[PDB]
C-alpha cells in the first residue's frame, strides 16, 4: 500500500497552497483516490505510448504527449 | 512582461517564477495560455475575503 | 537545435542588462513551438476547407485573427504585414 | 515559582501564515520516494518489468501537484458557496462533477 | 518614581524607586544560535500587497498600512522593503514605539504598573526582552536557582526548547502583575524572521488603571501560590493547583533589638 506514502501533512500543504483554511478529515483519502484515478489515466496513455515506440524505458516525452492528449500541456520537460 | 516582473523583485536573471506571474497577471496572455501548466510556475498568491478576520 | 540563440537576441533588444535562466529558455523553446504547431495546423485546415493546395500570408494571417485575442491579433496582424511589405520592397 | 507561559496562537492565524507561505514559494509538496514508489507500483499493472526517467517521473509529479491545486482552488470556491469554512467531500464531488469530471 | 539612572544607589532589592540594582536589557540576547532556520531560504522578505499614494497626509491622509494590511492581520511587521518605505507603521518593534509606563507600589502581593494616562485597545505596550536560555542550562540553573530562596522567578518558555530568563537583565515589562481580569494580554510576533513577545491591550482603559496580564498557570515545585486580586471569581492560586535533630535556637525579637543598639 504505497497510497499511504501521500501523507497527511502533504495533502494539508497542498490544499494550504491552494488556498484553504480548515480541512475535514476525510479530505485526505477523497484526494487520495482522485490523484490515483489521475496518475492511471495518464500512465496508461505513457504505456500505451512506450508499447507503440517499443522500447522498454518510459521517455518524459510520452508523459509529456498523454498530458497533451488529456488537454493539459506542460512547459519544460520538452 | 517576464523583465518587467524581474525588476519588480530586484533580480537580474528570469526564472519561471517571473513567467508564471507575468503570463498570469495579464488579460490576454492568459487568455491564451489558459491550459497551460508552467513547471516550477506556482500559483497567484490571493485570500478570500471571507476568511481574513 | 533550438530557438534559444534567437530568443536571447530578442531579449538582448527589449532588456539589454539582464540574463534568463535554463529552465526559462526551455519554457520558451515550448512555448514557440506550442503556438507554431497551432497556428500551423489552423492554416492547414483552411487551406482544406477551400481545397486549395497553398497555404499563403492570408491563410496564416486567417488563421492568426481566429486564434489570438483582438488587441494581440491587431498588433500581430500589423507586424507581418510590415515583415511581408518590407520582404518584397 | 514557575515558569510560565506567554500565550497560545489563536486558531486559524497560523493556518493563514502557512497559506501566504506556501502561495510565495514554488517548489515540490510531495514526499519524492513515496511518489516513485507508487508510479512503480500503479505502473506494474500495464507492463512488467519496465523502467522509468527521472525527468519522465518529475513531470508526472508536477502535473499532479497543478491538478490537485486547481481542484483545491474551485472546491474552496464550492465550500465558500456553502457558506461554510471547513472543507468537505461533498464540495469535491460537487467540484468535479461541475467540471465534468 | 521609575528615574532610570546609571549609578547603582542604595535601594537593596525592591527596585520602587532606584532601578539601578540590576541592569536593565534592550532586544534579547542568545547564547548558542546557530545558522539552521528559516530565516534567509523562505522567508526571505514577506512584503504586503500595497498601492499606496503617500503625497497627501494630514488632509484625506489614510495612516499607511492599517489593519487591513496581509501583514498585520497575520501578526507580522514589515521589513525596510515595505512599498510604504518610512511610512508603514507596522515596524512597532524597530521604531520602539512604546506605551507612557509607571512602576510604584499598588497592593502588598508586589510591585506592578497602572496606566498614566487613556490607552484604547489593541496598543502596544512593552516588549518581553531578557535571556534565552538552551536544552541543557534549564534544568541546572532552576536547581541551582530554587536553593537560593527566591520569590519571582522569571521565567518564560518561548518556544518548546526555549525559555528566557528576565532575572539578571530585564526592561520595564518584568513588575506586570497577574490578575484573573486580564485587561492586557501577550501575542507572539514575527519579526525579522526571529519570533518575539509583546504586550497588547484589550479594552479602553481608563487614565490611572491597573495593567496586568494573564498567566497560563503553571507550577514547578512541590509548593502552591495565591494571587490576591480577586476581582469576581480568582482562581486564588498562581499555577493553579495541578503539578507539573537538634535545633539552633532563634535568638528573641527583644535581644535582637538590643544587639542592634549597642553598636
Amino acid at each position: 500500500d504505497n497510497i499511504q506514502g501521500i501523507t497527511k501533512p502533504a495533502i494539508r500543504r497542498l490544499a494550504r497552497r491552494g488556498g484553504v483554511k480548515r480541512i475535514s478529515g476525510l479530505i485526505y483519502e477523497e484526494t487520495r483516490g482522485v490523484l490515483k484515478v489521475f496518475l492511471e489515466n495518464v500512465i496508461r496513455d505513457a504505456v500505451t505510448y512506450t508499447e507503440h515506440a517499443k522500447r522498454k524505458t518510459v521517455t518524459a516525452m510520452d508523459v509529456v504527449y498523454a498530458l497533451k492528449r488529456q488537454g493539459r500541456t506542460l512547459y519544460g520537460f520538452g | 512582461l517576464a523583465g518587467n516582473a524581474a525588476r519588480d523583485n530586484k533580480k537580474t536573471r528570469i526564472i519561471p517564477r517571473h513567467l508564471q506571474l507575468a503570463v498570469r497577471n495579464d488579460e490576454e496572455l492568459n487568455k491564451l495560455l489558459g491550459r497551460v501548466t508552467i513547471a516550477q510556475g506556482g500559483v497567484l498568491p490571493n485570500i478570500q475575503s471571507v476568511l481574513l478576520p | 537545435e533550438s530557438y534559444a540563440i534567437y530568443v536571447y537576441k530578442v531579449l538582448k533588444q527589449v532588456h539589454p542588462d539582464t540574463g534568463i535562466s535554463s529552465k526559462a529558455m526551455s519554457i520558451m523553446n515550448s512555448f514557440v513551438n506550442d503556438v507554431f504547431e497551432r497556428i500551423a495546423g489552423e492554416a492547414s485546415r483552411l487551406a482544406h476547407y477551400n481545397k486549395r493546395s497553398t497555404i499563403t500570408s492570408r491563410e496564416i494571417q486567417t488563421a492568426v485573427r481566429l486564434l489570438l485575442p483582438g488587441e494581440l491579433a491587431k498588433h500581430a496582424v500589423s507586424e507581418g504585414t510590415k515583415a511581408v511589405t518590407k520582404y518584397t520592397s | 515559582g514557575g515558569v510560565m507561559k506567554p500565550h497560545r496562537y489563536r486558531p486559524g492565524t497560523v493556518a493563514l501564515r502557512e497559506i501566504r507561505r506556501y502561495q510565495k514559494s514554488t517548489e515540490l509538496l510531495i514526499r519524492k520516494l513515496p511518489f516513485q514508489r507508487l508510479v512503480r507500483e500503479i505502473a506494474q499493472d500495464f507492463k512488467t518489468d519496465l523502467r522509468f526517467q527521472s525527468s519522465a517521473v518529475m513531470a508526472l509529479q508536477e502535473a499532479s501537484e497543478a491538478y490537485l491545486v486547481a481542484l483545491f482552488e474551485d472546491t474552496n470556491l464550492c465550500a465558500i458557496h456553502a457558506k461554510r469554512v471547513t472543507i468537505m467531500p461533498k464540495d469535491i464531488q460537487l467540484a468535479r462533477r461541475i467540471r465534468g469530471e | 518614581d521609575d528615574f532610570r539612572d546609571p549609578q547603582r544607589w542604595k535601594e537593596c532589592a525592591k527596585q520602587g524607586k532606584m532601578p539601578c540594582y540590576f541592569d536593565l536589557i534592550e532586544e534579547n540576547v542568545y547564547l548558542t544560535e546557530r545558522k539552521k532556520n528559516k530565516s534567509h531560504r523562505d522567508i526571505k522578505r514577506m512584503q504586503c500587497e500595497c498601492t499606496p499614494l503617500s503625497k497627501d497626509e494630514r488632509a484625506q491622509g489614510e495612516i499607511a498600512c492599517g489593519e487591513d494590511c496581509l501583514n498585520r492581520l497575520l501578526m507580522i511587521e514589515c521589513s525596510s522593503r515595505c512599498p510604504n518605505g518610512d511610512y508603514c507603521s507596522n515596524r512597532r518593534f524597530q521604531r520602539k514605539q512604546h506605551a507612557d509606563v509607571e512602576v510604584i507600589l499598588t497592593e502588598k502581593k508586589g510591585w506592578g504598573l497602572r496606566a498614566a494616562k487613556d490607552l484604547p485597545s489593541n496598543t502596544f505596550v512593552l516588549e518581553y526582552c531578557g535571556e534565552v536560555l538552551d536544552h541543557k542550562e534549564f534544568k541546572a540553573r532552576v536547581k541551582e536557582y530554587a536553593r537560593n530562596k527566591n520569590i519571582h522567578y522569571y521565567f518564560m518558555a518561548l518556544k518548546n526548547d526555549e525559555i528566557i530568563d528576565a532575572t539578571q537583565k530585564g526592561n520595564c515589562s518584568r513588575f506586570m502583575n497577574h490578575s484573573c481580569e486580564p485587561n492586557c494580554e501577550t501575542q507572539k510576533w514575527t519579526v525579522n524572521g526571529q519570533l518575539r513577545v509583546g504586550f497588547f491591550t484589550t479594552k479602553l482603559v481608563p487614565s490611572g488603571s491597573e495593567l496586568t496580564f494573564d498567566y497560563q498557570f503553571q507550577r514547578y515545585g512541590k509548593e502552591a501560590q495565591k494571587c490576591f486580586c480577586g476581582s469576581a471569581n480568582c482562581r486564588g492560586y498562581l499555577g493553579g493547583e495541578n503539578r507539573v535533630v537538634y535545633r539552633i535556637p532563634k535568638k528573641s525579637q527583644t535581644e535582637k533589638e538590643n544587639t542592634t543598639t549597642e553598636r
